[PDB]
């Protein structure tokens, strides 16, 4: 069913927020 | 001439309260019939919440409009005032077009009022920038310093009738602070208006005892105070943020937005939560739908923080840039609530038959947290700076 | 450690939604059926109004409390914050127990939980008292720089647990126009809540025929127009009073409290005067009622400048004193509202048949007056300059 | 009827308005 797939929505969007951070550290 | 921080500060409180004004029907909704006749009855809510989601944002979207026409303008004088009353009073009138324009799509009435509506919005703060621009030493200091005035006296009528852009960290604040104290008390105004036990009442059902009717009550009281706790704390979080930014950008301002819309479901999801089903599966569901409420409200403040960030050299104060004296501090307040609404979700489907139990140890585990954040990152450093 | 500005911003929102929450109950009051079941309703709605005054003035109290506790302590930190949270939570309970305290005061359950609710408040202010003095960086400048510091840490204690004292000008602008706002879109919240039209509605008893619907309802409109209208100008009197006020004493602060007090009917006496009764004569008590309140809302405000005139020397700004270069135009704005509102009640003696009209042409001229108000004192004071 | 006595008593609270903006203007 839909639980995991909206899991797996928010696992992206926390995946974005991580991404978003590291590249900020990257950029320095 | 005066300092116009009041009139914004009282134009911030207008439009937070018009901008939530639209929850109201959703929390006073007709929450749970037996014998599931949601049904049919879901349409209803689905459709009340899109209209909630909706009137916000273009409530937000003429909150911004309005803030950027007075970072232009720098003081203001007893016109100004007035124009600016104007301007509220013609733009609190946007939610109720709004839900009749979407009640009646195929009548032509509905949609001519919103342009109108905005229309006037539109004219009001043209008239503001006439004014404004006809008297020099009331515009902000750079633009009445500048010779290219003339242009920008056309440039922002155009404007009013992009992401490194400034926004008002002053009137961001008050927004924000305005929308999260709406949200926070916003249903014990319904306990108040309803829940008081009626003479009658206990004395028919009750047989007048009095203790015996307010028990009866207990749920909506609990749901009030872990929405409270749920509110308050969120807007603890966005206050440690905002303490340590120098300038906020358009950016920023969406994803303020984005986490201030999903911060106001809250009441609906504790109302829902602490009214009980007939069978824990859609216990199961509620707590589902509180988790995902949550997160969905927190992690676009920590994508907030994360998109200053990029900019940080520039855009935050010394002590939360990378390397700083509070940056993993900051990192982990920011972080907490997404980790454990993202937990007690993730319960769900692994310890199922215990989540319910879970959902509850959070709410107590995460104020506790947020209390001795600072003495336990510096305990997992200190364990960690030589692993 | 960081400033405590924004926290206490916060907390007046709070204050202000709590103070006025029991406002709408008496909007929401089954105003008026025909054939004068008044004999019996209006035993209820003066019970309705008599708690909100009530409940109005205690919160007002409890808020005070928090200005001058938070007035000694001068920064905030993070547990300072969750501290206040609690305290803003605790608080939040005093409308909904007193109202259940005056509904069954024989039972002594209700008067205890009001005295468990006013313990917890006086004990979370006296942890918060405690936290500050045990870190002395925390406090104001002056109380941390006095040797006497050992005494005030009891002091302030044994308070929490006198007209020219000092309150806080930020503070009191905070929570006026928190209840301003709040009370200016009092009557526009129901209206959508409630009033769009329901498409089976229209198609009944209009038959399909939306513009007669929504027409059926002007009068709601009407009202919550008016209402605006008038407190918006009230809070610009009060804006324009506060640009110009060094220091704010405690008579200011309760002169003040009055005039909010008065000014929170304003939306139930608009609903009232817009709901049409039966006969005229009706129509003229609910003019004259009206005219009360607005009379009795600014005379407070008028009150509030003359009191804070007799020490000008240090409590105003030089600009306002005796011959300054606004002193007259000053006590005209003050004295505007007053004025019209006493000749608008006379005239219902005078020339009763005429008065509605004559309100409604009030309602009108007071706007205008506000707007021309520099240009007319002018010209007034150039005429008589040599008379 | 009350409304004369109600308006002679907002004639009243004017007149203290009056009296303590007189005697300011007095203490000068």
């Amino acid at each position: 069913l839909i639980p995991i797939a909206v899991g797996g929505a928010l696992a992206g969007l926390v995946l974005i927020v991580l991404i978003a951070y590291l590249v900020g550290r990257k950029r320095s | 001439i005066q300092c116009s921080q009041r009139m914004l500060s009282f134009s911030d409180a207008l439009l937070s309260i018009i901008a939530t004004v639209m929850i109201l029907p959703v929390t006073h909704t007709e929450i749970s019939p037996e014998q599931q006749f949601d049904r049919s009855v879901q349409r209803l809510l689905a459709t009340r919440i899109a209209v909630y989601l909706m009137t916000f944002l273009i409530v937000t979207v003429a909150w911004a409009a309005h803030t950027r026409l007075f970072q232009v303008v720098g003081k203001t004088d007893d016109t100004l005032a007035l124009l600016n009353l104007a301007c509220m009073m013609t733009i609190t009138f946007l939610p109720y077009t709004f839900s009749l324009m979407v009640t009646f799509p195929d009548v032509p009435l509905g949609i001519f009022l919103f342009c109108v509506c905005v229309i006037a919005i539109g004219v009001v703060q043209a008239l503001i920038v006439g004014y404004a621009f006809h008297f020099p030493h009331l515009l902000s200091p750079q633009i009445q310093r500048s010779a290219h005035r003339a242009l920008y006296r056309r440039h922002v009528l155009g404007i009013v009738l992009d992401l490194h852009e400034p926004l008002s960290k002053e009137r961001v604040e008050a927004f924000s602070d305005g929308v999260y104290a709406i949200v926070a008390t916003l249903l014990i105004l319904d306990i108040c208006e309803d829940n008081v036990p009626d003479p009658k009442d206990v004395k028919e059902r009750f047989s007048g005892s009095l203790v015996a009717a307010l028990s009866a009550t207990g749920p909506r009281f609990l749901a009030y105070f872990g929405s409270f706790a749920t509110v308050g704390l969120l807007w603890f979080a966005h206050h440690s943020l905002f303490l340590h930014v120098r300038k906020a950008t358009r950016a920023m301002g969406l994803l303020n937005t984005l986490s201030l819309a999903f911060v106001g479901g809250l009441p609906l999801a504790y109302q829902q939560t602490s009214a009980f089903a007939r069978q824990p599966r859609d216990e199961l569901e509620r707590v589902r739908v509180s988790c995902t409420i949550i997160f969905l409200a927190s992690i676009f403040q920590l994508a907030m923080w994360t998109t200053a960030l990029l900019h940080q050299a520039e855009t935050l104060q010394p002590s939360v840039w990378f390397g700083g004296r509070e940056h993993v501090l900051m990192f982990a307040k920011l972080a907490l609530y997404p980790c454990a609404s993202l937990l007690a979700f993730a319960s769900t489907c692994l310890l199922s038959r215990f989540s319910v139990g879970i959902f509850h140890l959070m709410q107590i585990a995460v104020p506790c947290a947020f209390l001795l954040l600072r003495l336990l990152v510096g305990l997992a450093l200190a364990t960690l700076r030589v692993l």
